[PDB]
């Protein structure tokens, strides 16, 4: 788990994929009402080259 | 400089368009000679677009309404409350943190060598933002002897020398000049007494400080924009 | 010219009003109103329509008639090849928008498709479809520019433009357009002196032409690069000026009377040292050039050759004289001046 608040925190974390577009579409759901301190995780058992 | 621009809703029209910007939709015509359109102007999907892209529009594209928009008169209700946090932080200034370790300059308030830089953790140097900043500020402030800052007389305390007798008088004493060096900031609208009392040797004593609001610092910030510097001489 | 929204639902409510009298109501809000108003606002979009159309024929409609094409501006716009490093293991999905770029400071230009694609499960290679942001040439990027894809999956190997990129262009001027229509039109004209010269000078190898005219015959003087006019290229000229000349009227070709003009100069140098014989051809092939670039009516002015020789170098050369040029070579119209034997003496 890791503590997001800008989103190029989470383009450093999470390099791209589905979960950096929802945590996009998050953050610019609404204009008025965006949330905050968005908790995300990877689900692919990946390993390192 | 600086226009709005507006991304084609479903179904939109250019007369609803110039409606709802310049409140008439004589302007539709001065919006379709602005972006360069075609005929048909709002394009049901990008198939009628590929027929010829730079003339039309379809729906998600975005266009530019040239109506000169500044970003001061912007009603504060509109505002996301991350957005007026950021402001409210840019407002009150961002500075290396230097009063890391309360309990130690706590326990030697008047001497000299007491607070010094820490690191964030990741590498880089610690910073207190917002809140925190306006706590470094006036605390390091209360704790600076006055005159004893080069190329700055005024700022400082003279609580060095206010280790008097244990009567109302110097308690009195110690409360003013607590509140000339708490109104010497000018981020601080103001600052009076709560309560206070003496136990012989020890004084005690607390304060309420009111920051500039929310509403202030917006304004403040906003206004900023048309210099661009973003940042804090006071 | 045209109605406008104001005046067409004006009319209209009076025509309403004429034709009946159980409706009164033409407030704001009204469902009558309403619907004139719309009835209004379209037939309001069809006079612009009309009016572009129009606009569009003034400039453009004679014109095109006769197979010529005003140039638009356009986006830049070819195909890019995505390989995968395997087939894919499900239906990708490249939303509209996926931009794509190139990693060199040459070409900061920006590539987005404008349309939805899909890559099935068996393929593993897709081409698509990518329009430059930018209208112009600057989108006229080589082959092997866009190598890079903004928010592509990592399945991806590589990505390339098999092409290069050529569609982009600047609009062309309605002043042009005039000018090539012009151009052409001129070109229709026949059976004078004007459309003659042009006709010799659409020759390939005629570099200028001179016609003089007489009662009853016409002589034409031509000329190639130097000077010179062979047997076969005034057959040519002949051949393609049959169909131009008058008829009941002789034509005539005939070359340009060239004069080959020695010069033996003795330059002045200051630099004893540099006397040899590289600086001789320098100046010599100076001299031969500034002759043989005379046109066919330009006279040799003795002092602008010798503001030449001296440009070679301001402190270098010395002094110049000449033997041979004594005065000033006027030529006529019908007579050019092209190089012969040059011979330069350093002193």
């Amino acid at each position: 788990v890791y503590e997001l608040r800008n989103y190029s925190q989470a383009k450093r974390l999470f390099r791209s994929g589905e979960l950096l577009d929802a945590i996009e579409l998050a953050w610019g759901s609404n204009p008025n009402y965006t949330a905050g301190r968005i908790l995300a995780m990877r689900i692919e058992d990946a390993k390192p080259a | 400089m600086r226009f709005k621009k507006h991304v084609v809703q479903h179904e939109e029209t250019m007369q609803a368009i110039a409606q709802r910007y310049y409140g008439d939709v004589s302007y539709w015509i001065d919006l379709v000679e602005h972006n360069n359109l075609k005929y048909p102007y709002l394009v049901e999907t990008d198939e009628e677009k590929m027929k010829d892209p730079e003339r039309l529009a379809s729906t998600g594209d975005t266009l530019i309404i040239p109506i000169e928009s500044d970003l001061t008169d912007v009603s504060a209700k509109e505002i996301n409350s991350r957005d007026k946090d950021v402001l409210v932080e840019l407002a009150l200034g961002r500075d290396l943190n230097i009063t890391a370790d309360e309990k130690y300059f706590n326990e030697h308030g008047t001497s000299d060598n007491i607070l010094a830089f820490s690191t964030n953790g990741n590498g880089d140097l610690d910073t207190v933002k917002g809140i925190d900043n306006m706590k470094q500020q006036l605390q390091a402030r209360l704790l600076t002897p006055r005159g004893s800052l080069m190329l700055h007389p005024n700022y400082g305390s003279d609580l060095h020398n206010l280790f008097g007798l244990n009567i109302p008088e110097q308690a009195t004493l110690i409360e003013m000049e607590v509140l000339r060096t708490l109104t010497s900031d000018n981020r601080v609208k103001s600052a009076n007494l709560i309560d206070w009392k003496i136990q012989g040797n020890v004084y005690s004593g607390q304060f309420s400080v009111e920051i500039k609001s929310v509403e202030e610092s917006i304004n403040f910030v906003l206004g900023q924009d048309e210099e661009g510097i973003f940042a804090l001489f006071e | 010219k045209t109605r406008k929204l104001t005046n067409i639902l004006s009319k209209l409510i009076d025509k309403t009003m004429a034709g009946t009298s159980k409706i009164t109501d033409f407030t704001p809000g009204s469902a009558s109103r309403s619907l004139l108003e719309a009835v209004s606002l379209e037939i309001e979009q069809f006079y612009i329509l009309t009016k572009e159309n129009i606009d569009w024929g003034i400039q453009e409609g004679i014109i095109e008639a006769f197979d010529f094409q005003k140039r638009q501006s356009k986006r830049a716009y070819g195909d890019v090849t995505i390989q995968f490093y395997q087939p894919l293991d499900m239906r990708m999905y490249i939303p509209a928008g996926t931009t794509f770029t190139s990693t060199r400071q040459e070409y900061p230009q920006q590539f987005e498709t404008l349309v939805d694609y899909y890559a099935e499960p068996d393929s593993t290679e897709i081409v698509v479809e990518v329009y430059c942001k930018e209208t112009g040439v600057a989108g006229n990027v080589p082959e092997g520019t866009i190598n890079t894809i903004a928010s592509g999956s990592s399945l991806i190997r590589s990505v390339n433009n098999e092409y290069s990129f050529n569609t982009g262009t600047k609009e062309e001027s309605q002043e042009d357009f005039k000018r090539r229509f012009h151009s052409f039109v001129e070109s229709r004209g026949r059976a004078t002196n004007k459309s003659v010269r042009y006709g010799a000078l659409q020759i390939p190898d005629v570099e200028g032409v001179y016609v003089y005219e007489e009662t009853g015959h016409i002589t034409v003087f031509a000329h190639d690069r130097n000077g010179n006019l062979s047997d076969t290229l005034k057959e040519d000229i002949i051949d393609a000026l049959q169909d131009y000349r008058p008829s009941g009227i002789m034509l005539d070709v005939t070359g340009v009377e060239k004069e080959e003009v020695n010069v033996s100069a003795t330059v002045t140098i200051s630099n004893k040292s540099r006397i040899g014989d590289t600086l001789q051809k320098h100046i010599e092939s100076v001299i031969r050039s500034y002759l043989n670039n005379l046109k066919t009516s330009d006279d040799l002015i003795i002092t602008d050759l010798i503001q030449a020789i001296m440009n070679i170098d301001d402190v270098l050369i010395y002094d110049v004289s000449f033997d041979n040029l004594d005065e000033n070579i006027i030529v006529p119209p019908q007579g050019i001046i092209r190089a012969g034997e040059i011979k330069v003496e350093l002193k």
